[PDB]
RNA sequence: GUGGGCCCCUCCUGGUAAGCAGGACGGGCGAGGCGGGACGAUCCGGACGCCGGGCCAGGGUGCGCCGCCGGGGCCGGAACGGCGUCGGCCG
């Protein structure tokens, strides 16, 4: 669900400051509100300039070609019940907001970790011999195979509906 | 006597202007895009962006009830004219009243509206204050007869005052009931929108948050 | 719900009619309310409003304030919702047109020997019934005894009398009395 | 509480401020006064007659009499579900002449001067409270790009 | 035995409910305080005011 | 008429503490129907004439019992212990 944006913002001018200076930033957000308000939060913490002091210039928002698959490394801090950490995640994904998806859902999911508790440091294309994690580094590879690993899932959807049958059915591998 | 003569011709005037202003209005509404797109074009091909304007006008929606409220909060709704839960009132955006309806955002959803959103609501929903009475606004003749000295005449002319903010906002704006539109559908009452819940400024989701309500 | 509280106060009661059970009073109301009703004038508003008061909201009116207060407009219909009484005390009474509920006799008798005229509402309403060269007038409302006892005495800035009988002087000598 | 004196609770509003101890400076009595003023009162802790109660401390009035060596004040006191006009008889060390309407005198008196001076156009004089501001252009040549940085503990 | 000593839980409730009243209009200007020799001479320059005075 | 109140949220005082006792802004029960929290005067929504249609808040959607699927992970209570399993940081 994630998008791209591209956030432009800057400090309002007075007096002594004719043409302040111009700060971007590449922001992961359901949608533009979400998106803005981030911006604002990290050039609060970082350049000491609250939403009231100053003005978003642009909130641009990117789309991105597919069909192939990428590694994208992901550094990111987040926030438990005991302090702060950082952490490195690699996820094969086709874009980038699609492989910060999948690295939301894997933080809620193991850290239980939620979006206003992580603040993403950097997003990159890693290349396949630059790779450094196994269930990454894995599919990086020529020809692999695997046979289906939960065939039981279309059966079981089947008789949701032929609730009841003459046999049962096998599983097909 | 005198009176038929002179509503006739009066009506008569009034519909002149009707299709006169339909058509102006529907020229400027198309250019402005127009003007916006080829300022951000002249911008791009600098290093330089376009900033546009600012909202002038809110949509302003009640999504709280009336059990437990607090003074202050309670004195501001009913200022704002947000006596129910459902209810829907334009308003204008300068600092007093910004700083007075975010004391109120958790029981509020706001933001900026289109001309689109503002034509539904006045043509679907539209009923008048006349002498402390909701009367229907059904034709042009209502509009005349009381917004005149304005200079409002037609339902476009309404629109396009309360659409650009100009100089008889005030009057177009409280010439009109608060709009009094079916139940909506949330998903967490008590969260802001940039919390994934409802209250507070949704931008221009406005939109479609009203579109079924309408 | 609805929040019709805020912003809002408690509606108001008033006579919007007399409560005699006299029927010419009941008569000349309905007839000036008609009239009201069909040309506006004020001035038939505000007698249609003193038609309906309670008689301590009318008090009398006597000859001799009625000559002070017509004096050097003496061509003017003056109109009074109550009682002309008579004031002994003036020795000599000039000519007036007065228009009042009702007169004393011998109000009638002083008047009628000055010269001058006594009207009936009636007499109003068919002559001229909007007020066109007549004068509203009404006596004194606070000229009651009653009324002059509102209010607590012994209170340090009242100004009021008490009630009954005191015969003693605890906080009747002034303040350092009590 | 179980005790309210004259002074109680006093310890620091009627303290007198760091390096600010000794006699008044004498504008206290050159000062003129009219009747009709708007005036602030403020207790001095080293002058004790003609000294107001505490809670009249950080209030504005309006002088009602012109005394030989008090001033009389007019303060609006809430008690209780209504507003009092109390009056009351202060000494010139605690009283000082009040700015509340200079903002009001300001603009009524640029609002005739314009008026004058009109430019045959009469400019709008309503106080017009901060609107949303214009559309206009800003160069972004010179970005500077930040980021999130790792966490140091 | 014991009951309960003090509370303003209401109070302020209780005091808005009809408003906050306002005093009356004229007793900004009783005279009552002032200056006597001041309203003595007050009274005297109105006296022989012509154009203000009201003796027969 | 009332001058026995009580509870919630935040802020406090005595006490080891208490469903203990004493205070503060705002709200509620008292004197507030209906739905939900299995069950409760006060919690979450919503505060009320008699009906027909529609939309839906709070809470939820195996059967009792009105209502569901798709996707990505994992598989009352203290100090202190665990080469259980999945994930990280520093060398
Ligand atoms: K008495
Ligand atoms: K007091
Ligand atoms: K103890
Ligand atoms: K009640
Ligand atoms: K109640
Ligand atoms: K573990
Ligand atoms: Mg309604
Ligand atoms: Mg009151
Ligand atoms: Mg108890
Ligand atoms: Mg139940
Ligand atoms: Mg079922």
């Amino acid at each position: 669900m994630m998008q791209k944006y591209i956030v432009y913002g800057r400090r309002l001018p007075s007096e002594k400051f004719p043409e302040p200076e111009v700060f971007r930033m590449t922001i992961y957000a359901p949608n533009e509100i979400v998106a803005k308000s981030r911006f604002w939060y990290h050039l609060k913490s970082l350049k000491k300039i609250k939403r009231t002091h100053g003005e978003i210039l642009d909130c641009q928002h990117i789309e991105e070609n597919g069909d192939f698959v990428k590694n994208f490394g992901v550094l990111l801090r987040y926030r438990s019940r005991v302090g702060q950490h950082n952490m490195y995640r690699e996820v094969r994904e086709t874009t980038s907001a699609r492989a910060m998806d999948k690295v939301y859902s894997e933080m809620a999911g193991q850290c239980r970790a939620r979006y206003h508790d992580i603040q993403i440091i950097n997003v990159k294309e890693v290349a396949d011999e630059d790779v450094r994690r196994e269930k990454v580094a894995m599919f990086t590879q020529k020809g692999v195979r695997f046979p289906h690993p939960c065939p039981y899932v279309h059966v079981k959807r089947a008789a949701r509906t032929a609730r009841f049958q003459d046999r049962a059915p096998h599983v097909p591998q | 006597a005198e009176r038929a003569t002179e509503k006739e011709k009066r009506a008569a005037l009034v519909k002149d202007h009707a299709v006169k202003s339909a058509q102006v209005y529907a020229r400027y509404y198309i250019d402005l895009v127009e003007s916006e797109k080829k300022a951000r074009e002249n911008a791009l091909k600098n290093n330089q962006l376009y900033v546009p304007d600012e909202p002038k006008v809110y949509l302003v929606v009640r999504i709280r009830g009336i059990v437990g409220v607090a003074p202050k909060v309670r004195t501001i709704l009913s200022l704002l004219r947000l006596r129910q839960i459902n209810n829907a009132v334009f308003m204008r955006c300068n600092k007093a009243t910004l700083n007075a309806l975010r004391i109120v955002d958790h029981y509020v959803t706001y933001g900026e509206p289109t001309v689109e959103t503002i034509r539904n609501l006045i043509y679907k929903r539209g009923f008048a204050k006349v002498n402390g009475q909701r009367i229907p606004i059904v034709d042009n003749n209502l509009i005349d007869e009381q917004l005149s000295k304005h200079n409002i005449l037609c339902a476009e002319d309404l629109v396009h005052e309360i659409f650009t903010c100009g100089s008889s906002f005030k009057e177009a704006n409280n010439f009109l009931w608060p709009f009094q539109l079916n139940s909506a559908a949330l998903k967490d009452k008590r969260n802001n929108f940039a919390e994934g819940g409802d209250f507070g400024y949704r931008g221009k989701y406005i939109n479609e948050f009203v579109a079924r309500m309408i | 719900g609805i929040d019709l509280k805020t912003g809002i106060k408690k509606r108001k009661v008033e006579r919007k009619e007399p409560k005699s059970p006299n029927p010419y009073i009941r008569l000349l109301h309905n007839a000036f309310k008609v009239v009201y009703e069909n040309t506006g004038e004020d001035f038939t508003k505000v007698l249609t409003k003193r038609l309906c008061l309670s008689k301590t909201n009318r008090p009398v009116l006597s000859v001799s304030r009625l000559a002070h207060l017509m004096h050097k407009r003496e061509d003017k219909i003056a109109v009074v919702a109550s009682t002309v009484t008579n004031d002994e005390r003036l020795v000599t009474i000039p000519r007036m047109t007065i228009c009042a509920l009702k007169f004393s006799a011998t109000a009638r008798s002083r008047i009628e020997k000055a010269g001058g005229r006594c009207m009936s509402f009636d007499e109003l309403l068919a002559e001229k019934p909007t007020g066109d060269n007549c004068v509203l007038l009404q006596g004194r409302r606070s000229c009651r005894a009653v009324c002059k006892k509102f209010g607590s005495p012994g209170r340090p800035n009242s100004h009021v009398k008490p009630k009954g009988e005191h015969k003693g002087r605890r906080g009747a000598r002034g303040r350092h009395s009590w | 509480t179980h005790s309210q004196g004259y002074r109680c609770k006093t310890r620091y509003c009627f303290a007198r401020k760091f390096r600010r101890h000794g006699m008044a400076n004498l504008t206290t009595y050159n000062r003129v006064y009219k009747l009709g003023q708007y005036v602030n009162i403020k207790v001095n802790g080293a002058y004790h007659k003609g000294m107001p109660h505490r809670y009249y401390n950080g209030r504005t009035g309006t002088i009602f009499n012109i005394g030989p060596r008090a001033l009389g004040v007019q303060i609006q006191k809430r008690v209780r579900g209504r507003i009092m006009l109390k009056r009351i008889n202060v000494r010139l060390e605690h009283v000082h002449p009040s700015d509340c309407r200079k903002n009001h005198l300001e603009r009524v008196a640029a609002n005739d001067a314009a008026r004058r001076l009109a430019g045959q156009p009469v400019p709008c004089l309503k106080r017009q409270n901060a609107l949303p501001r214009a559309a206009h252009v800003v160069s972004i040549a010179s970005a500077i790009d930040i980021t999130p940085l790792k966490y140091d503990g | 035995a014991k009951l309960k000593n003090h509370t303003s839980k209401n109070q302020n409730r209780k005091d808005h409910r009809n408003g906050i009243k306002k005093p009356k209009k004229s007793a900004y200007t009783s005279h009552k305080g002032m200056c006597p020799k001041y309203l003595r001479n007050l009274r005297r320059s109105r006296a022989n005011d012509p154009r203000q005075s009201l003796r027969p």
